[PDB]
């Protein structure tokens, strides 16, 4: 459950990523890439290497749907229920792989955002990323 | 799986610059903060009750460099964590009954107090052998419940 | 997400279970206690033996509440609430044993009710005691 | 941590009255049916849109006496399940990039299979013996990860 508390860190945590959402998404991506190895296969018509202007577009894509997540933080079963179906039921993604890119997403905000990420700040954006991911994990059938 | 030698270096580089007397105390703080059912374990450190609370606790902060110490040591044998996590694999498994997956969120949690502390010296290759090194830290201290 | 066909099989499951809920709700713990012995630090002022009186009686709270959820499916975070409190606020439970004793609350189903416990009702089941779970488990703070 | 004598006897037992051709796929279709995703790994292997589908489909059924066969196996090398599962750890982490995760998952499933085809006579000792056991074979499948 997010606090108020939670969802004032949230909003203002990435309030300050501005102008770099879209690169802090494909920072992102490229952490899982590298560390967790099992999660390219979900990207084979992708090319995964440094610079990979199709890491950059999804990344584009992954930030718009965390910023929507944000906007909506209330009401976020609803917000991305279309993400939800796609992951489930067309991507089969495995539902552990969302606490690996839910923890690269956190290590890209702490490499940028040094003032922010403080630990009630990181705890709220924690579980605002397990909140996103119970969603899209939530219509396996 | 273990580090290429590019990993070695980009992984000892970084760890040479890290003030030992407080990264391992931010990271068992933010564990406490982060996953708030491990404070469990600690209900002889006094006052938790806030993240100022107990970012500040002296014994967590205490606590912190031994935890410190032990991934240092880690780092330095890398081909048998599983010899230098036995005593420590028998404290948490044996004695304390702390879930494995624990393990593996304090080294995630150390990951992201690296990332915080270095920033963009914190690359995804050099986070990729980090999180080499805290799994086989994890999977060592599991040990015994293997 | 509990579908109505995920409703409808675990009201029919659980309904088979009659006045053998309390008994069920024992084992199941036994179960957990016996195959997973990092959750008996939970229970010290409780013996854990087979036949405990303790055990037994606590069999039937915690049969009571799944029995409560099962009734209430479609409102289980309010209904569940003070439930969710307790063993996130007090007990601090972790979150991952949660998933230790749902997998032996499904092992005493399947041992008890072989004509219900089909591969359908089995899934049903599962997704039942997972958002049992996620309830009671959200309350970390 | 592995089987006390009282504990290999339940499990032989029990494992003699196993139906070797029919519980395998009885568990790999219930991976399928209650773990959804876990059907990616399976696109060639046709209807899988419906629980009975997925049942009765014959490569389930076929793949399945041979994951039983792999449990047979690890079930007479508990001392060396590592050796023992080598090739399939390279094969399931190498080649198929599984998630470790899901080998637990298997196992409890087997597990659930086991309950409901013997009942009362798979007691609370006779599961404590088997977790330790697909433990064992989750831990030594996810060899080629750690
Ligand atoms: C917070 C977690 C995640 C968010 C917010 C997210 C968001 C998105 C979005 C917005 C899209 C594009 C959908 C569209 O264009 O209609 C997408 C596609 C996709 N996602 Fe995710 N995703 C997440 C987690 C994951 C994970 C963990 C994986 C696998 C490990 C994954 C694998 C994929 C794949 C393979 C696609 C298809 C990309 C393509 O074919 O172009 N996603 N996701
Ligand atoms: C990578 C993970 C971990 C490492 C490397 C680690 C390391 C250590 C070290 C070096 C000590 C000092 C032991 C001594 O005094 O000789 C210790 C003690 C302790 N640890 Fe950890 N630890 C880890 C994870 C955890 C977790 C997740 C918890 C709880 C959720 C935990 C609970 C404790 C407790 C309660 C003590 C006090 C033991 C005592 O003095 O009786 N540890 N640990
Ligand atoms: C579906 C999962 C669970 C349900 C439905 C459930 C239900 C309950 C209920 C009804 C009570 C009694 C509350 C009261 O009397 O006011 C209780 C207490 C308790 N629960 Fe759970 N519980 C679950 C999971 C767990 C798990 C996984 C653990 C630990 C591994 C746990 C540990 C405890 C403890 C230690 C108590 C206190 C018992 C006492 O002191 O008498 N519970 N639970
Ligand atoms: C305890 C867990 C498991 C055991 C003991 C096991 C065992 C086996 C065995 C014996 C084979 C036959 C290999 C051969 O033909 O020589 C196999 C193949 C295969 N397994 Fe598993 N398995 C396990 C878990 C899983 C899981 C969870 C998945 C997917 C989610 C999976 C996916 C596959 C696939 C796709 C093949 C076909 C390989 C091929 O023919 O190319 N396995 N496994």
């Amino acid at each position: 459950v997010l606090s108020p508390a939670d969802k004032t860190n949230v909003k203002a945590a990435w309030g300050k990523v501005g102008a770099h959402a879209g690169e802090y998404g494909a920072e992102a991506l490229e952490r899982m890439f590298l560390s967790f190895p099992t999660t390219k296969t979900y990207f084979p018509h992708f090319d995964l290497s440094h610079g990979s202007a199709q890491v950059k577009g999804h990344g584009k894509k992954v930030a718009d749907a965390l910023t929507n997540a944000v906007a909506h933080v209330d009401d976020m079963p609803n917000a991305l229920s279309a993400l939800s179906d796609l992951h489930a039921h067309k991507l089969r993604v495995d539902p552990v792989n969302f606490k690996l890119l839910s923890h690269c997403l956190l290590v890209t905000l702490a490499a940028h955002l040094p003032a922010e990420f403080t630990p009630a700040v990181h705890a709220s954006l924690d579980k605002f990323l397990a909140s996103v991911s119970t969603v899209l994990t939530s219509k396996y059938r | 799986v273990h580090l290429t030698p590019e990993e070695k270096s980009a992984v000892t580089a970084l760890w040479g610059k890290v003030n030992v007397d407080e990264v391992g105390g931010e990271a068992l703080g933010r564990l406490l903060v982060v996953y708030p059912w491990t404070q469990r374990f600690f209900e002889s450190f006094g006052d938790l009750s806030t993240p100022d609370a107990v970012m500040g606790n002296p014994k967590v902060k205490a606590l912190g460099k031994k935890v410190l110490g032990a991934f240092s040591d880690g780092l330095a044998h890398l081909d048998n964590l599983k010899g230098t996590f036995a005593t420590l694999s028998e404290l948490h498994c044996d004695k304390l009954h702390v879930d494995p997956e624990n393990f593996r969120l304090l080294g995630n949690v150390l990951v992201c107090v690296l990332a915080h502390h270095f920033g963009k010296e914190f690359t995804p290759p050099v986070q990729a052998a980090y999180q080499k090194v805290v799994a086989g830290v994890a999977n060592a201290l599991a040990h015994k419940y293997h």
